[PDB]
């Protein structure tokens, strides 16, 4: 919930080492280890307005970590342990972000 | 928008508004929804298992049946040129 | 507005309102509706298990049947061959 | 300046390459895997066809 605290906040490209508890239609339990290749994204990089809304949540590691985890959780939880294990990457990311594009 | 609902959750005493709820895990904390349902997971998976090894059985079935089938027409070929021969064979004779 | 009610609980003896009733849990104190039901939980758990089960048994049986539907065939157009050469077989024998 | 953009640059491109391998094989059975073991994991990596 509260483990680092740093003085900055990094915008560039990284990365969260994230384990998720997910369980599948077939009640499979099974824990994962994700990455979340995220990037925040300014379309203008002087507005006070838009800047400022880089610190509105004051936790957003952890905020993406549960979202993306609650999403992919919810989704494999209609899948079978076979069909998760066969499209895994492919349901866990359309998971993430749930559309037709 | 069975049709979703709306994408606002209001409440007009204070103005406020919950934009989204998230639900993170279904406990159930009960010993008897867990290692119960777990003898559930034994069962969900071995259908697994039988589902694929009675496909893989029907493939070695497969590979059995269609090696007896040309077995057939080759014991038959052969007996062709053995025939074919036998011909001479019984002239001469 | 069967059909839903409204939206307020007025009291006219002091003008208090009250805007919604939420109730959070169903708690029933009693041991015996508690892991009786919680067998009821057993029950209502294995029907799901023996339900997948059952529609993977059928899906193996889908893969057996279909498998042995091919291998008749199979074992019918080689023997199609096999007789198409026994052809020669017997008239040369 | 973009070079120094993800400071643990080794890390990510194992962890990324490792995921989408172990999720490609995911789908093949064993025998498929060692059938096609370098074909396959390089068709894992960067799975399009061009």
């Amino acid at each position: 919930p509260h483990a680092r605290r740093a003085l900055c906040l990094l915008l560039g490209p990284d990365f969260f080492t994230d384990v998720i508890t997910i369980e599948t239609a077939d009640h499979a339990r099974l824990q994962l280890q994700l990455a979340y290749n995220w990037h925040f994204e300014l379309k203008n990089r002087n507005d006070p307005a838009e800047a400022a809304k880089l610190f509105s949540v004051p936790d957003f590691v952890g905020d993406a970590c549960k979202a993306i985890a609650s999403r992919v959780r919810g989704a494999v939880a209609s899948v079978t342990f076979d069909d998760f294990h066969k499209n895994s990457a492919r349901i866990i990311r359309m998971a993430v972000f749930g559309f037709e594009m | 928008s069975l049709p979703k609902a709306r994408d606002q959750a209001v409440f007009p005493q204070n103005g406020l508004v919950v934009s989204s709820v998230d639900v993170q895990s279904v406990e159930p904390v009960d010993q008897r929804t867990r290692d119960a349902l777990q003898r559930s997971v034994q069962l969900a998976i071995e259908i697994t298992t039988n589902s694929q090894e009675a496909a893989a059985k029907h493939e070695a079935q497969r590979l059995e049946q269609e090696a007896r089938g040309r077995l057939e027409r080759q014991k038959i070929l052969d007996q062709s040129e053995a025939e074919k021969a036998r011909k001479e064979l019984l002239e001469l004779e």
